[PDB]
């Protein structure tokens, strides 16, 4: 008659020091745990209610601001805080993100400003040097691009020059700049763009599609030689350096103010465009955009791939500014405030996490990507729970009470009746083509990535 | 397998990764600390049900066999024993006067209520803190102290009353039919529910899935949920009344025993009864399905235990005697006859091996070595739980209760698409082909 | 419970485990206290009452002012309700 | 990228691992300068890696006047023998977090491949390790610094005072 009974010993499971922790035997047998799916769904539930309580975009701006308004925001890919803005006064700034205040004030140009760029150069008779210097480029109205030295503080290995190493005159107006990142290279946008030496005060080749205003550029950051340019007869024609020719063209149906390549995948850019749209493509087949994003309602001025390559950040001549990422088609984030109007230029962080933004109304507004990630680091303990939030809202993310709540924001009152416009609108020509649809017998359905290209070269 | 090169590089992801969270399951099979307690007969001679407490208490750990209690209390009616669902604090109910929030294994006492009012029923709400009797007309809601905290105006009797515990939802049904869920976290009544059968004989929950089952006169043990006014699936469990009924830990199983001598063993995933033992000498008032598995029996003045009942095979039919020795028949687990007696509930001990016998004289522990779960989820309930641990294991469930909307019959199905909206995805080719029906 | 912090609060507005509002803000004890009455179902035992005065009165409103019924059945009313003295004036 | 950093004391020197940086767009927020008063946070940027403890008293007086020159000792010189790896000079250089602006070129003339610096960044971990103090050297410091500055700061004072006992 053997006779065995549950003993607990009570010496493993109470500890015998005062100050040591209690130990927390466990037994993941499911009987014991019977609401596997409903608690999951209510932690998920308060995860997305926490995340709409903890939805605290802005951290500030950068310094008192400007005079006349942000139109120009280039970004050391290498210095984690530090970016330059140039006003349409003419005057350009180099911040310190960290210390939110000025480096150096500079009356740049008469005219505006057209476009920042910053490269340390590589001259042919000395080094400039990377560490105790950094060096702004700009691109005028008045037919001037002006090379910038900055004095700056970061490190204290040393202890002249301070701005205007040499300035590179031009014959028409200059729309935009980009540097290249492989020897001292930069073209101009104007009535003609034509690349640069650093080292000579003419311009090295003058290229051109055709003979047409150009407005904006910018390099690729992979694949170094291919660089892009837009047009204001609404095109986009790519360059290729190592053939000092252009490559291709492609014709929208309205113009494009801005473009970015993906730093990560580097044949891929999106592009942003003055119908309230923007389209995202492939260098290899511009006859298919891989994506729109049809979320704004009016023309974006600026779009900035995030250095992570998931998600593309852009601003628009509407009072806003939208957050989505590559996949979903669809902005999963506005960001306004009532102090900024009409934001004309836009850019992402390079430690992928800060979005900065340039306004009209004069000020640098810089926000978060996420409204959630903090500048704290975060022990062990809340850094899990805290992956397991935003993994266990992922495959919850299409409950209708979920959906509700994750995803509607307070946009401003003049944005909303916009949407509800255009909402009229699109029913009233689906309207307009259903009809149509059922009197001519086999209309082909061009689909929406391919309806905002007219034709290519 | 459908063709599909970005989904299947990430749904067979999704099937490997499955995969290795169920085996890893297991590996923790081994980390499991203690196992649990078994009798043997050891001979052909010695049965396993002719032990009787005197040789228990002898044979057994010192801890333990101080662990069984004598509590008697003779003066005030027939008493009902609820312990709270970790194993550390009993509350006992006079029918006549007493309440008291005793905690257990040490000697400390909480709240002792004298109640001139008759009192049937009490369970702990929420914690060891706050329970709720069931007076002679008003479900009250106390405090650690005895305070009381509510007068409930509502549930107006209140016969039998149970809680709930990942929902906040005190339940009640009286001799009134109505059935009336009481979210105690905001005070909010969330559902009062017409039974339509009469008075309210048993009613017992179920742990798996938050439904519950009544018990009515009929015969006709009913599933019911917030949601739904209509039971979910009626059952005629047994001819006459229902003394009482109990639910398995895991869900599967169930058992009632209706006043015509009978008692069923139902299969609640399949709603198909196993097997029916019929004229038991003297009508089971009260039943309860251990954490291992293990069946309980009252005749009145009896306690009768079962192991390997709740399974499938005609060979787990439990029955009073084996002739011949025959293996196939299943003995009684674990016998006790009280002297003079009647009991009226019976509980479990939920993390130790013992069940909580309530009769008219006072209160035993039976001590039972095959009954409770001996390891137990100390993120889930603790036995061994100080203040600072529960009262944020307090909020911690706040934040994490369910809706009663919730209480469904499968758990799982919270998660799920509508069975009216189509098994496929729509195109907006397939969209579009529907207008062309139309 | 716990004075539970500022992101356990939001989701947390409603609940409440001492003051509810079927509880009805504890007048029943608060006027128990006041009077030292000795068992508890003494209050609704007459705050049966008290509403049964009510009902009475609010029926007898709905009736036509110039009633010699209504004139007359209020003030056979009031006068056994000042009798045993539960309201002050009679006017 | 602010890798190794060194904060000096009355007893020696340390050398600090910073494990994880701390995002420097981000540093005048309540989030980042609230961490720093915090031991749970402040521990993931920073593991001790050495701890030379001064000779005697007497060489920490010629060490603790060195530094108010700007000048690099003998002690402070042979600690970033071992603690560094070699890197280049030119390119990718290794950079070490100096409290002082005005040390930082005295490492350089010593070793060429060391890029100091005191930014508000940097001064912020060398600040966060006063606060948390002794429990970050895990015991190595025997004695306390609770001595030592006493009779470090008076004889710092009686050496810059100049008066002899006569």
């Amino acid at each position: 008659m053997k006779i065995k009974t549950i003993k607990r010993s009570a010496d493993d499971y109470v500890p015998v020091k005062s100050t040591q922790e209690s130990q927390m035997p466990r037994n993941l047998n499911p009987e014991l745990h019977p609401f596997e799916r409903a608690r999951e769904y209510t932690k998920a539930l308060n995860a997305t209610k926490l995340e709409r309580m903890f939805a605290k975009p802005f951290v500030g701006q950068l310094g008192y601001g400007h005079r006349d308004g942000v139109y120009a925001i280039a970004k050391n890919y290498g210095s984690l805080n530090k970016l330059a803005t140039g006003s349409a006064d003419g005057v350009i700034k180099y911040w310190n993100m960290s210390t939110r205040e000025e480096f150096v004030s500079f009356k740049a140009h008469y005219g505006l400003v057209t476009g920042l760029c910053v490269t340390q150069p590589r001259f042919h008779d000395k080094k400039p040097d990377l560490k105790s210097q950094n060096f702004m480029l700009s691109c005028s109205d008045d037919k001037t691009v002006k090379l910038w030295s900055i004095n700056v503080d970061d490190y204290s290995n040393k202890n002249n020059e301070e701005g205007l190493i040499r300035t590179f005159d031009g014959e028409s107006a200059f729309q935009g700049i980009d540097s290249h990142r492989e020897n001292s290279t930069f073209a101009t946008g104007g009535a003609k763009i034509h690349l640069w030496d650093v080292n000579r005060l003419k311009p090295v080749s003058d290229l051109s599609w055709g003979a047409d205003n150009i407005t904006s550029l910018k390099f690729n950051q992979n694949e170094t030689d291919i660089l892009a340019s837009t047009g204001s007869d609404n095109s986009i024609v790519l360059y290729d350096l190592r053939t000092n020719s252009p490559t291709q063209k492609i014709v929208q149906t309205m113009r494009t103010n801005a473009i970015c390549w993906n730093p990560m995948e580097a044949f891929n850019f999106v592009t942003a465009n003055e119908d309230h749209n923007a389209y995202y493509y492939d260098m290899r087949n511009l006859s298919r955009s891989l994506n729109v994003f049809k979320d704004h309602v009016s023309a974006v001025m600026d779009v900035d791939f995030s250095p992570t390559g998931d998600e593309i950040v852009t601003g628009s001549y509407d009072k806003s500014i939208r957050i989505y990422k590559t996949n979903h088609g669809h902005s999963r984030e506005i960001y306004h405030t009532k102090r900024m109007q009409h934001v004309f230029q836009v850019k992402y962080s390079m430690d992928s996490k800060y979005i900065i933004s340039g306004s009209d109304d004069g000020n640098v507004r810089l926000w978060r990507s996420k409204a959630w990630e903090r500048s704290n680091v975060k022990t062990t303990r809340e850094k899990n729970k805290l992956e397991y939030d935003e993994k266990l809202k992922e495959r919850f993310r299409h409950m209708p009470e979920i959906k509700r709540i994750s995803r509607h924001r307070h946009v401003p009152q003049v944005i909303k009746k916009a949407q509800e416009i255009k909402n009229i609108e699109l029913s009233s020509i689906k309207r307009r083509e259903a009809n149509e649809r059922r009197t001519r017998k086999d209309m082909p359905y061009i689909s929406e990535r391919k309806k905002q290209i007219v034709g290519t070269v | 397998q459908t063709k599909d090169k970005k989904l299947r590089a990430g749904l067979k992801k999704i099937d490997e990764q499955y995969k290795k969270a169920v085996s890893s399951a297991a590996a923790t099979d081994y980390l499991l600390p203690e196992s649990n307690g078994y009798l043997e007969p050891e001979n052909e001679l010695e049965k396993t049900f002719k032990v009787q407490q005197s040789e228990i208490k002898s044979s057994v750990d010192v801890s333990t066999a101080n662990k069984a209690l004598d509590l008697s209390l003779k003066e005030f009616g027939p008493y009902h024993i609820k312990y709270a669902k970790n194993g550390t604090h009993l509350l006992i109910t006079g029918r006549k006067g007493h309440v008291a929030s005793m905690d257990w294994r040490k000697g400390q006492l909480r709240a002792e209520l004298f109640l001139n009012e008759t009192c049937h029923s009490a369970t702990y709400l929420q914690n060891e803190q706050y329970f709720a009797v069931a007076q002679k007309k008003y479900t009250f809601i106390y405090d650690h102290e005895g305070t009381e905290l509510h007068r409930l105006k509502q549930h107006i009797e209140a016969r039998h009353l149970d809680f709930l515990p990942y929902h906040y939802l005190l339940v009640t049904a009286g001799e009134t039919g109505w059935l009336k869920y009481h979210d105690v976290s905001t005070g909010q009544l969330v559902s009062e529910l017409r039974t339509k059968a009469g008075p309210t004989m048993a009613m017992a929950q179920n742990p798996w899935n938050a439904v519950m089952h009544l018990g009515h006169s009929n015969g006709t043990v009913s599933l019911w949920s917030p949601s739904m006014p209509e039971p979910l699936v009626k059952l005629l469990s047994a001819r006459g009344p229902v003394n009482s009924i109990a639910i398995d830990r895991s869900g599967y199983y169930m058992a009632t025993t209706g006043a015509d001598r009978s008692m069923k063993i139902w299969d609640i995933r399949n709603f198909k009864q196993l097997h029916s033992v019929e004229s038991l000498p003297t009508p089971g008032t009260n039943v309860s399905i251990s954490d291992t598995g293990l069946l309980a029996l009252s005749r009145g003045p009896h306690v009768t235990l079962w192991k390997d009942a709740l399974k499938l095979s005609g060979d787990s039919k439990p029955c009073f005697g084996s002739m011949g020795g025959n293996p196939h028949r299943n003995t009684p687990y674990m016998s006790h006859l009280f002297a003079g007696n009647k009991v009226e509930n019976l509980g479990f001990v939920p993390f130790e091996d013992l069940l909580g016998v309530g009769h008219q004289t006072g209160i035993t522990n039976l001590i039972v070595p095959g009954a409770g779960e001996a390891n137990y989820d100390a993120l889930e309930l603790n036995p061994f739980e100080t203040k600072k641990q529960r009262q944020e294991q307090e909020v911690r469930t706040l934040l994490n209760k369910l809706p009663a909307d919730t209480i469904t019959l499968d758990p799982n199905s919270i998660g799920s698409v509508d069975k009216r909206s189509s098994t496929i995805r729509l195109n907006a080719k397939d969209l579009a082909q529907t207008t062309m029906d139309a | 419970v716990r004075k539970l912090k500022h992101h356990e609060q939001k989701l947390l507005k409603k609940v409440d485990f001492l003051e509810w509002k079927q509880d009805q803000g504890h007048r029943d004890t608060q006027v128990m206290r006041t009077y030292h009455i000795q068992n508890r179902e003494d209050y609704h035992k007459y705050n049966r009452i008290c509403g049964d005065i009510r009902r009475l009165a609010n029926k007898l409103s709905l009736l036509p002012p110039t009633d010699p019924f209504r004139r007359k059945h209020e003030q056979l009313l009031l006068d056994k309700l000042y009798a045993m003295g539960v309201l002050t004036t009679k006017s | 990228p602010i890798e190794y950093l060194l904060f000096e004391e009355p007893t020696g020197y340390a050398v600090f691992k910073v494990k994880l940086q701390q995002d420097d767009i981000g540093s005048r927020l309540k989030e980042v300068q609230e961490q720093i008063n915090d031991f749970g946070a402040f521990t993931k940027l920073i593991e001790l890696v050495s701890f030379a403890p001064f000779k005697g008293a007497a060489e920490a007086l010629e060490n603790a006047n060195d530094i108010s020159e700007g000048l690099v000792s003998e002690s402070l010189k042979a600690i970033l023998d071992l603690n560094l790896p070699k890197a280049s000079s030119k390119k990718k250089n290794i950079t070490l977090a100096i409290s002082d602006k005005n040390l930082g070129p005295s490492i350089k003339e010593e070793f060429p491949y060391v890029d100091c610096i005191s930014n508000e960044l940097a001064q912020d971990l060398i600040r966060g390790v006063r606060l948390h103090g002794e429990k970050l050297f895990k015991g190595l410091q025997s004695g306390d610094l609770e001595r030592a500055q006493l009779g470090l700061g008076h004889a710092y004072s009686r050496a810059k005072v100049k008066f002899s006992v006569q």
